[PDB]
RNA sequence: GGAGGUCAACAUCAAGAACUGUGGGCCUUUGCCUAUAGAACUUAUAACGAACAUGGUUCUUGCCUUUUACCAGAAC
RNA sequence: GUUCGCGAAGUAACCCUUCGUGGACAUUUGGUCAAUUUGAAACAAUACAGAGAUGAUCAGCAGUUCCCCUGCAUAAGGAUGAACCGUUUUACAAAGAGAUU
RNA sequence: GUAUGUAUUUAUUUUUAGAUACUAACAC
């Protein structure tokens, strides 16, 4: 069917953007892999 | 068609006599931006509706028809539309082959062109949800029969029967006694909302019986969406209806299937 | 419509756009029904513009006569000092009225000069020219304002809304700069748990 | 730029026969049915002169982790309702792959956010005694009616006409218990 | 527009908020354009939204200099005669109309009602012979092949005799100082040192 | 084809006292030197406007409980 | 409906009218939206409650939150804006003494 | 001459004297 895309005038007045509206979201974090965190007391308490 | 196809749609209302905006005195003083009242709270507010539609003898053809469009006029379903025949919607009850036009765009929004929401809507409200066809009406707020108590339950269950017959094909009715409500259950999901938007604020008895002229002083009846049936047989009904259908779109997924290879 | 849709429906606009509650109101209508200089000047503004109209209107009624009008005009523009009270929401507008004053007295020496104390004027150019500018000015200052309004008023308050460091505040944040960068050291030298 | 980004995803269906269309596009429309964020909207009409308007209703996420067709909400592929594509899957198997649906509002508006790619989706006068839709067509065709009354917990009721009832007593009885009531 | 209250009313009433930010601008246009006291009425080109939203005044004035001076300084004259003259001058209340009378419709009462003469003055037959025609015209010279550009109204140009009436007319308000050098410390330059 | 328009779009309008194109020579395109043609609008008591408003930041003040609103000078 | 033209008829003497026909001129608006109860403004009123640090009365600034409101605001207010003031168990071991298998 | 907060469901979803007292926009 192709298509073609065309922009539409708003009437200046009224809002553009019509569905701009602030609300707050939580964004999950997506975890697809591990990273690794890969490093290298007694008496030291005492001290500590 | 010798009744519906060949009569033109009659007007309903004058323009003239259609209700005012501006509900009347719910508070202190009007309010501009929203339609409603400022101050206080008057007595929750709803009425009865003065109006009401007659199948055969408002329905008639209209422009949409020749215009071919899809979706009907609510105004006729409250029988409240002042436009007549120059009207762009249809007027006329759901049939099969209409319901056949729409069968690709009824997913989404009802047969009045409006879009389904998701969730329904806490008190199970105007219009219904695109998750779940739900065929069957919830009736309550009986005393639209205003206060006449009956001889037996077979005067609501027969005067309903006889109301929502006219506006579609009814699989199942059932009124319960004990607590006050009809559950009335239809073919096809267009001719469910249409009775819904049809009969919401509504009175009952003829057109003349006792206390039938002040009939316009009563509350009307909820017509809302209803909930599942708990019982276990309607339950058992649904399931097995579910799976034999599931069962005949299997033909059509190995037809074109099928076609594919 | 604006002040509807912000819900208060007890504050009356008349027609010379002064602004009244029509009732007593309870502690929370004050804070919900306190307006900003957004729509308060711009009412005050109107106020203006609909007072000079109006003069024109009561020559075209025929209810006045030519040289009143004249008058007229003269003596708003001149006392807009005292017939609007825009002088409280931008008090800049001061320079304006103090210039509408000064010309009014080089105008009426010119014009009194051998005849008369009494009201009869009508020169209105210069202080036209002054409150006219004086719009010019503005016009961009409003519609950041009144721009912020409404589209506060469509889209609700930004969400994130950080908060700088000011005289009042400052000392608090030192404070917590200073806890935190103890909490790192002192992190860092311990050995481990 | 991340909402422009992903195209839009129509049926071929809903979206008509005509070869070339023109359709309209918003950068803030309205939030999805769905999600409830804002997004892209596309208007189009499948014919340039139809009257009706074509608006797609959910998003570009809230749609491809579903699979669906914006416009219609039906698989993209099979052309079927979500609540039955998941039952025919559910059939193969046992029992899972129901699409569980974000009540609340940030449960929803977080949930279409993650890129899971949802559970469906992945693997693509006489009185008669022992439904009304069946009995007034098959009672309709050969005769003259007027009304029916059933009552299912009683399993009977009354059929009433307007001669041609007798015409009916050919087919009626035994097909049933139907008798000429009072 | 007037009594909305119907749901088709929806986006109309967005659209009022939105033209909010815009008012200041059209109260400006408006303003500019007053009709002027030799002026009856003036007749404008408006840009209004199709919607009744709000209505702008399109045009600027614009005036001959020479002209001008001349006009307004006649009414200046005829101001002087009119307070010498008349023993009651009455200056109009303020404001003109009361708060409860809504603004009354043009449409019905204005329109029909004559516009009852301005000031003018009553010249002179043969001195201002020259410029006695068009000179308290709206714009004072449009239809002229020699006179003026066009309608578009720019670009004037004149001959000596009308230069000469105008020059006349105006003293009043004319500079009338003829040499550089009375202004000694009195330049911007000696302001500014 | 001529006159216009309270019509639009696109160019251009603060700088070595200042623009552009072209011919020729050197370096190796830039750039320098030389030759030639045309330069609308705006500028010397300096500028598109013979007119004249507001805002931001930063300093100095002035009112002076604090914030908006401000006092009156400067620089950007 | 205008104009170019052709043909027929009529008035006419190539003109005036009627009729028929060829061609040119002119070429796809609008909607995200349908007109009161069932797709959603909060205030107010009534009842109950009754303002942080403290022994007690009073200024206040912040900080965290999927609470925001008034404000043009990245000033500032909203009780120091509100909520917070509670529930609380395992990276678990080592040594010694007594009872049972 | 208390902010502020909580609740405001009506329309019927299938099977004998008084002392020690606490407090009171009530009287310097
Ligand atoms: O201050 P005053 O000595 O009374 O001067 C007044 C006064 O002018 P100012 O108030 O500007 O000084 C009047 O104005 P208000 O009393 O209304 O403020 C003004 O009358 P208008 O207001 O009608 O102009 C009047 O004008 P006039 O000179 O015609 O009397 C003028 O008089 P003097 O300046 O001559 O005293
Ligand atoms: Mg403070
Ligand atoms: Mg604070
Ligand atoms: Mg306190
Ligand atoms: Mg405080
Ligand atoms: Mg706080
Ligand atoms: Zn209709
Ligand atoms: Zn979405
Ligand atoms: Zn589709």
């Amino acid at each position: 069917h192709h298509i073609e895309v065309v922009s539409k005038q708003m009437d200046p007045l009224l809002p553009r953007f019509v569905g701009k509206k602030a609300r707050k979201v939580v964004a999950p974090t997506e975890n697809d892999e591990v990273v690794p965190v890969l490093h290298m007391g007694e008496a030291d308490p005492n001290e500590w | 068609m010798t009744s519906w196809r060949d009569k033109s749609a009659k007007v309903q209302v004058k323009e003239s006599e259609l209700p005012s905006s501006i509900p009347a005195q719910t508070g202190l003083t009007f309010n501009i931006w929203y339609n409603k009242w400022s101050q206080g709270f008057a007595g929750n507010t709803r009425f009865v509706s003065p109006f009401a539609l007659q199948p055969q003898l408002h329905s008639g053809k209209t422009r949409g028809d020749n215009d071919g469009q899809l979706f009907f006029c609510l105004f006729f379903a409250k029988g409240m539309c002042c436009l007549g025949p120059k009207c762009e919607y249809l007027h006329h009850i759901p049939d099969e082959e209409d319901i056949g036009k729409l069968a690709l765009r009824t997913e989404v929004l009802d047969c009045f062109g409006r879009e389904k929401f998701a969730d329904y809507r806490e008190d199970m409200g105007g219009i219904g949800s695109f998750r779940k066809k739900n065929k069957t009406l919830y009736v309550g707020g009986i005393d639209g029969a205003l206060n006449s108590k009956h001889l037996k339950p077979a005067q609501i269950e027969s005067r309903i029967r006889f109301v929502f017959s006219r506006l579609g094909d009814i699989d199942r009715i059932r009124y319960v006694e004990s607590k006050n409500c009809g559950f009335v259950k239809f073919k096809y999901q267009a001719n469910a909302e249409f009775a819904k938007e049809a009969m919401s604020n509504q009175t009952l008895l003829l057109p003349s019986d006792k206390e039938w002229d002040d009939r316009r002083e009563g509350t009307g009846l909820l017509v809302k969406w209803a909930n599942e049936d708990p019982d276990p047989a309607a339950q058992k009904r649904l399931q097995e209806e579910l799976k034999l259908e599931s069962l005949n779109m299997m033909v059509h997924l190995i037809n074109n299937n099928t076609n594919s290879a | 419509l604006l002040i509807h849709r912000k819900g208060l429906t007890y504050l009356h606009l008349d027609y010379n756009f002064n602004l009244k509650p029509t009732k007593t109101l309870t502690t929370k209508e004050r804070k919900k029904s306190r307006l900003g200089n957004s729509f308060h000047l711009m009412r005050e503004l109107l106020k203006m513009m609909k007072l000079i109209v109006d003069t024109h209107v009561q020559f075209r009624l025929g209810n006045v006569d030519a040289f009143q009008l004249a008058d007229g005009i003269h003596y708003i523009l001149n006392h807009i000092g005292q017939l609007t009270g825009i002088y409280r929401y931008k008090y800049k507008v001061m320079h304006q009225i103090r210039a509408c004053k000064d010309l009014k007295h080089i105008i009426y020496y010119k014009f009194n000069k051998n005849l008369g104390k009494g009201p009869g004027c009508g020169f209105w150019q210069p202080a036209w020219r002054v409150w006219l500018n004086f719009l010019r000015g503005t016009i961009p200052l409003l519609e950041r304002y009144i721009g912020n309004l409404i589209t506060r008023q469509f889209e609700g308050r930004s969400n994130e809304i950080v908060k700088t460091t000011t005289k009042q505040r400052l000392d608090a944040y030192y404070d917590l700069e200073l806890r935190n960068s103890v909490m790192d050291d002192i992190l860092e030298m311990m050995p481990e748990s | 730029d991340e909402i422009n980004e992903p195209p839009p995803n129509i049926c071929e269906q809903c979206l008509g026969d005509e070869a070339n269309i023109r359709m309209t596009k918003i950068p803030q429309g309205s939030e999805c049915k769905i999600c409830t964020l804002p997004f892209t909207l596309y208007h189009f009409k499948t014919s340039k002169r139809s009257n009706n308007i074509i608006k797609t209703l959910i998003c570009v996420r809230c749609a491809t982790q579903r699979n669906i067709c914006q416009c219609c909400m039906l698989d993209s592929r099979w052309h079927i309702p979500i609540q039955l594509r998941d039952h025919l899957i559910s059939l193969v198997n046992e029992e899972n792959v129901m699409t569980e649906e974000a009540k609340n509002d940030m449960m929803k508006r977080f949930l279409s956010l993650k890129n899971v790619k949802l559970g469906g989706a992945q693997i693509t006068i006489d009185a008669s005694i022992p439904s009304q839709l069946l009995g007034i067509k098959k009672w309709k065709d050969g005769n003259s009616l007027s009304l029916i009354v059933n009552h299912k917990a009683k399993c009977g009721g009354l059929r009433f006409q307007s001669s041609e009832t007798l015409v009916t007593p050919k087919g009626l009885k035994r097909g049933l218990i139907d008798r000429f009531r009072i | 527009h007037s009594d909305m209250a119907s749901k088709m009313y929806n986006t109309d009433k967005k659209a009022f908020l939105g033209a909010l930010k815009y008012l200041p601008h059209a109260i400006l246009k408006l303003l500019e354009n007053m009709p002027h006291p030799w002026e009856q009425a003036k007749e404008v080109k408006v840009l209004y939204h199709t919607s009744g939203a709000i209505t702008f005044v399109n045009e600027t004035p614009r005036v001959i200099e020479p002209v001008y001076t001349a006009q307004w300084s006649a009414t200046w004259i005829a101001m002087r005669r009119e307070k010498r003259d008349r023993t009651h001058f009455k200056r109009m209340r303020f404001p003109p109309f009361d708060d409860d009378e809504p603004p009354l419709s043009y449409e019905q009462h204005i329109e029909n009602i004559e516009p009852l003469d301005p000031i003018n003055l009553p010249l002179d037959s043969q001195d201002d012979e020259y410029v006695k025609d068009w000179l308290y015209d709206s714009r004072p010279l449009e239809e002229d092949s020699k006179k003026v550009n066009g309608t578009s109204y720019k670009k004037w140009s004149f001959d000596l005799p009308e230069m000469s009436n105008l020059y006349r007319l105006s003293t009043p308000l004319r500079d009338e100082v003829t040499d550089k050098n009375y202004y000694y410390l009195f330049d911007k330059k000696s302001f500014f040192n």
